[PDB]
């Protein structure tokens, strides 16, 4: 799950 | 030579979406705040002084692009940090947390530069969805005539545009326009990157992505590199719809290693590899008896295995009876000797230095397109040479999940996986967010360039010195 501002996770 | 125009559609089509686009209510866009000093130290009191500033009346009546506008004029210093906000709350506590050096999802903060340039990724395979790069072609001028230069490219080169597909919400991709498609927002999203002051140290491809890595690593010109994604595309796209039923080859990802492989395909004497894409997982491909049989034995074993829909069967035998016309049609592309490292997945993963002899033969698309993709071991190779920033050039970002597995193998447990575009998130925001990591880590990108030229003193804020 990357997230809004370019986050593996 | 004269390149063929926008067409007619594409133009009524951008008429329609920016009149759709003009009737959405308007977000307010994410600003990064970049904050820096030669110390740790002296980065975290700037922050909390910049937070108190914009706490009080003053800093409150200035507009965020007016603050970052004046925090991007500063000298950047060793030591790095920015807030990306949208509004002047979400600005504090971001700027909060970088002076008490706490984490957050919209700041990041490094004591100092990575060591080692960029390593640019260019994928593709699963990353397409149908809007992909229309709203960024709306709202920023420099990825949109680069899309439009690929567009008149392949306009020429296949006679149909790419940009009205990009532009028709009622358009979907196959497997010939999903990868002549994914390459345009390639090349543009690359060249957007170079216009603010990025470079790839090296590149690494993966597939349909090499002909792009080709062309920003300088190993063909932008017109052989669409050359290249033309033959492979068209060509795969015809092969499929003349084979009928369970003559199409099937690919699927199972979580086998390479070594697991040559043992688990006794049983499956006609599947090959198509991508060794991490260190326990491969896309594998063949015909869907054996493809079946395999994802059922990975289920059973407790095994992730996840089947692909797609009747492309690139890098199996599906690619024989192509490689002639292949062979033919890039007869005349002009390899040139690299600008810039190049990790080559086609060669078994092996690095080609900048000014080595050139790889982009014709040769190398019939042996990429044939054979199997040497992903992770790219990737590890990399990681082996002190590489440990990877950007995602694509639509969405497959691929870094992949690289994340090969970057944890390795022992690097903390890489800096930089993506770009992503379904479901704001275009114009994820490039802000990918240059300000880029930036961050003390990689070529002029922040300056991030902000349009001050007209006025309103465009700058009176931020504490």
């Amino acid at each position: 799950k990357e997230n809004f501002w370019g986050m593996a996770v | 030579p004269e390149l063929p125009g926008v067409t007619e559609e594409a133009l009524r089509l951008k008429e329609a979406a920016l009149e759709e686009l003009a009737a959405q209510e308007v977000t307010a866009p994410l600003v990064p705040l970049a904050v820096s000093a030669f110390l740790t130290s002296r980065k975290k009191a700037a922050a909390a002084e910049l937070a108190d500033w914009m706490q009080s009346p003053e800093g409150q009546a200035s507009s965020l692009e007016s603050i970052g506008r004046s925090l991007s004029r500063r000298n950047h210093g060793r030591s790095r940090a920015v807030v990306l906000a949208h509004d002047h709350d979400e600005a504090i506590k971001g700027l909060r947390a970088v002076a008490a050096g706490k984490q957050a999802p919209n700041v990041f903060s490094v004591d100092g530069p990575v060591t080692t340039g960029p390593v640019w990724v260019l994928a593709g395979f699963g990353a397409q969805h149908r809007k992909m790069g229309k709203s960024l072609y709306l709202r920023n001028e420099v990825f949109a005539a680069w899309i439009e230069k690929v567009d008149a490219l392949v306009q020429d080169e296949l006679g149909y545009s790419v940009l009205e597909l990009i532009l028709d919400d009622a358009q979907d991709y196959g497997i010939e326009t999903t990868q002549v498609t994914i390459f345009a927002i390639q090349i543009a999203l690359g060249e957007l990157l170079r216009h603010h002051g990025a470079k790839p140290a090296a590149v690494i491809g993966q597939s349909l992505g090499e002909a792009a890595s080709a062309y920003f690593a300088g190993g063909l010109s932008l017109r052989d590199a669409t050359r290249a994604i033309c033959s492979r595309s068209h060509l795969m796209g015809e092969g499929e719809a003349m084979l009928f039923g369970e003559y199409i080859r099937l690919m699927a990802l199972v979580e086998y290693s390479a070594d697991e492989i040559r043992e688990v395909f006794s049983d499956f004497p006609d599947l090959e590899v198509c991508v060794y894409a991490a260190p326990t997982q491969t896309v594998i491909g063949g015909p869907p008896e054996q493809v079946d049989a395999i994802l059922a034995r990975a289920e059973a074993e407790g095994k992730f295995a996840r089947k692909f829909a797609t009747k492309g069967a690139s890098h199996t035998s599906q690619m024989d009876p192509l490689l002639g016309e292949l062979t033919a049609e890039l007869q005349g592309i002009k390899p040139t000797s690299p600008t810039c490292g190049i990790f080559s997945t086609v060669h078994e993963g092996r690095y080609i230095k900048p000014g080595g002899e050139p790889i982009h033969d014709v040769e190398y698309w019939k042996k990429g397109l044939r054979h199997s993709v040497y992903f992770t071991h790219g990737i590890r190779n990399a990681v082996d040479s002190g590489h440990t920033t990877f950007l995602e050039l694509a639509p969405n970002p497959v691929a870094l999940m992949q690289v994340a597995l090969t970057t944890a193998d390795a022992g690097l447990h903390d890489a800096q996986l930089i993506p770009t575009l992503a379904r479901k998130q704001d275009e114009v925001s994820s490039m802000v967010s990918t240059m300000a990591q880029l930036y961050v880590y003390g990689h070529d990108l002029d922040i300056r360039t991030l902000f349009s030229r001050a007209s006025g003193p309103q465009d700058y804020a009176n931020i504490p010195p």
